[PDB]
């Protein structure tokens, strides 16, 4: 089989598992708050879901380790809250791709990030059996 | 013996190291443990006998901060192990830790990004990275070894790397393979969506040379660059790191000719203590380990010198081999990188042992998928994934690796082709 | 007394002190002038007592032109406070006032902007502008830096600012604070279509490392920089300005240490000295005054240095401070930044007091509102267009801050959790 | 609520007030011309109406401070004039943004401007209402 090259965007951490459910998400949110991490949600339409080079027009010297679009949108006690913003979030953009995000709040890092919420308005990405052809 | 002072306490700011040596027959482990240590004297201040060998002790040995040049990794190698092993008194000698005191750690500028920094600037989170060694080893092209750096990347691979041995040949010059390494990375990105990297080879007969080829990296916006710090030198890794935290590039290290110096037991320098160097000089990545068959070498040591790498403080534990508590004052950590043969079914023994700080890399080349490149690295990161999320829900890896594996290749197809 | 001249007419070139001091007694307080005072000789014209305080005199000292090195306020400093605070004759001195001849001004490339090549640059007219202060005050890392920057801009912020003493720390290097910071810049001004900036923190250990952070943020395309003048040094200062005039990069300038030279009211320099010599020095944006509860210190000595910061012509207004009349000879004017606690019904106040040539800052970090950072900015930025359109239709704020408030509440739901 | 990162342009100055009425927009003209200054109108499309980057590639060197569609198109006696104006240009173009400007006669500077007319075809921006969602 070969892997497709057209419309199959990828966004890191669990991305490539199918689709997670709501059991599943809560799982994972779970695992996050058990740390002692903090979860929060992201989001970004599909204009500035994926990495660019837009802004590099901008730039001289190097561009080195920069990209646009690593940044979405921000949108935190247990998976039951943290799944209800998610169906929230889904209400209220529905053409949005949903990211949870896990912050360690001792460190002031990021230490989480998976998509949790794939619009099914855009076609820009396949499903695990679409994936080789 | 004014050399040896068993009363002694080290000093907060004294550079502490633990000799493993075997003396003569006839020379008591005192004089030994003095001659190693010959107001700027060095001085052996314990010895402990090796329970389990015989005429083995351990040798501590205390030398002043002012005795070494800040921010030199080169003149600490100098000092310590400079001509030691010579000692016709010792049989045998065996570096095995080094204790380095805040005051000398902040002389240092450490890794240039480190693995929080490398994590934010490649936006991956909560699971390992993936890397693969481009194969055949050496006589393809620029353009093929571009084409088979697409082809991998594309796949779900986070990284690929030239070949240790290849920097500047007949067959591939440098700057081709850069630029057609860029326009792979480049493609790979446009059409997966994520941040992808090649490790370039910077490594080069002249400081000046691997400056140009760091410059060239710089020049082509790609992430990330990579150095034989034991074949090119302390001087010349210290150079590129300083470099690449001037210029924001990403710096893997590999360890060529390691097991010339840390193979043998009674004789040589323990890799903890190069990897200790290693971060002091700087490096983003650090081949740690290799994973034939499993991951090689006893765990604990393993743990333990990943652990010195990685944290920002480690306690003595002997039974770990950490001779000393270590305090990194807030130095950059450095992501170990397993490599080897790195099988599907094995992925959930290395995501139990080192966790997500780590990369895994696949210096087999893969190709044992039958569908090709990319789907082989498909298969290992969906392995990876899955088994990242098992871990997470709070399964027991060592237990359900089997059942995990089997679980995620239940839907997926391109692992169905790997499991295999 | 040679150094007393009380018929003295001064030049117009003369550099004119009014120092406030008080005596020892038994000592004169002409003897005490012509100690100060003490054809390149700097002379006492004028002493007038103090109604209110008791042996307190102002001293006016007549310097020649020729005194002084051009475009040096390094020198102008060293030559009339370098050691004069010291004298055992004066309990208490305190440099109240300087004139500046235009011939001296002339010689000063002054702001590198300006306020109104500001205002043209940025495209933001009739109303002050906007800042926050990212908190944490320390302890984040470069992309959680970013995206709390990101956040707080989208909402309606013209501007963001590092912390004062975020310069370059372990758990924050400031190349990838930068980048950072960029990439939130440049995704709020794709997302707003506003131009926005951070004031990125230049202040550094060597004038090297501090013109290498602005050539970064000049390579980045980023609008604007910052710097501590009275920590680094009008020397590194003047250095910045020169080099942002060169570059067309905005130079935000935060006194930090100033309440140790300007706040005692008997001993030191009074800030509107040091506005004078930032002025002169070079800033397009200098940290005025702080906002707890409300506009803190004398509202009359505030809008004095406000306008001696701002004006090309102040008159002598002794009600102000102004002890002298300050021809600028068109030299750019800076813009005063109103940093601390503005809390939303406090906006009224300020915008009546200091206009439209201002920057208020958020330097709380705001946090405040309920819903997030992004909202909250927009509640503060339809705060102060609230407040600016009900002046320009001739409402007295003073009397009616409370009701225009109110009244964009009504339609405002960001607002309405922020004036709860 | 989380302010809505979708089609929530803005146009600097008084874009954050509810759209002003002709009796609104009056008075800022009359503010305008109290002080002694002169109004004029600027217009654009939705096409150069947002600053953007397109020529920074013909740039070196450095782009700071260099941002495209700053300038827009020009189009004075008291509010009732401007406001003729005001009407003539929305005929003449309605799918274009309108922007009342200030010059001070004496320092030769641009003090004013603040924009009047959103184009109802274009929906680029959102209203007082839905800027949180």
């Amino acid at each position: 089989q070969v892997w497709t090259p057209l419309n199959n965007k990828f966004f890191e951490t669990f991305s490539y598992l199918p689709p997670m459910t709501d059991a599943e998400i809560s799982r994972q949110v779970d695992y996050i708050v058990s740390n002692g991490w903090t979860p929060c949600l992201e989001f970004a339409g599909a204009e500035s879901a994926y990495t660019s080079n837009e802004n590099c027009v901008r730039m001289q010297n190097t561009t080195c380790l920069y990209y646009d679009n690593r940044y979405w949108t921000m949108w935190c006690t247990d998976g039951g809250q943290v799944l209800r913003e998610v169906q929230a979030c889904r209400r209220a953009f529905p053409d949005a791709y949903i990211r949870v995000v896990g912050f360690d709040p001792v460190r002031q890092v990021q230490v989480s990030g998976f998509l949790v919420n794939r619009p099914a308005s855009v076609r820009d990405y396949q499903g695990p059996s679409t994936r080789s052809v | 013996l004014t050399y040896y002072t068993p009363d002694y306490q080290p000093k907060d700011t004294d550079i502490l190291a633990a000799f493993r040596m075997t003396p003569q027959p006839g020379v008591p482990p005192e004089e030994a443990g003095a001659a190693v240590a010959a107001r700027y004297k060095g001085r052996c201040y314990d010895i402990e006998p090796v329970p389990g060998e015989e005429n083995q002790y351990i040798a501590y040995i205390a030398y002043p901060l002012d005795l070494f040049e800040e921010g030199s990794v080169t003149n600490l190698f100098t000092s310590i192990v400079g001509n030691v092993f010579g000692f016709k008194a010792l049989r045998a000698l065996r570096l095995e830790d080094l204790r380095i005191p805040p005051a000398y750690v902040k002389t240092f500028q450490g890794p240039p990004h480190g693995i929080q920094v490398e994590r934010d600037k490649l936006n991956k989170y909560g699971r390992g990275l993936l890397g693969c060694t481009i194969k055949p080893k050496l006589g393809l092209s620029a353009k093929n070894y571009g084409r088979a750096v697409y082809e991998c990347l594309r796949g779900g691979l986070d990284f690929t790397k030239d070949d240790e041995n290849v920097n500047s040949q007949p067959f591939m010059r440098w700057r081709d393979r850069f630029l057609f390494v860029a326009e792979a990375i480049y493609k790979s990105q446009a059409e997966t969506g994520e941040i992808k990297g090649h490790y370039l080879n910077a490594t080069a007969a002249t400081a000046e040379e691997m400056l140009k080829r760091a410059e060239c990296a710089k020049d082509l916006g790609v992430p990330i660059i990579m150095h034989d710090y034991l074949t090119g030198g302390f001087t010349a890794n210290t150079s590129l790191a300083h470099y690449c935290r001037d210029n924001g590039l990403l710096l893997h290290i590999h360890r060529a000719m390691h097991a010339v110096i840390d193979r043998q037991r009674n004789h040589g320098i323990h890799f903890r203590v190069l990897a200790k160097a290693l971060r002091l000089s700087g490096g983003d990545h650090l081949h740690s380990g290799t994973v034939v068959g499993k991951l090689e070498g006893e765990r604990e040591v393993t743990l333990g010198f990943v652990d010195l790498m990685r944290d920002d403080y480690i306690e003595k534990d002997r039974s770990r081999g950490i001779y000393f508590t270590q305090d990194w004052v807030s130095l950059p950590g450095t992501m170990p990188v397993a490599s080897g043969g790195i099988h599907v079914w094995h992925m959930p023994a290395l995501v139990e042992i080192f966790g997500d700080d780590a990369c895994l890399q696949f210096g087999g080349g893969t190709l044992g998928h039958p569908w090709g490149n990319a789907p082989g690295a498909a298969a290992n990161r969906v392995a990876l994934e899955a088994c990242t999320q098992a871990r997470n829900e709070g399964r027991d890896l060592a237990r359900e690796g089997g059942d995990v594996i089997r679980a995620a290749c239940k839907w997926s197809p391109e692992l169905a082709a790997a499991c295999e």
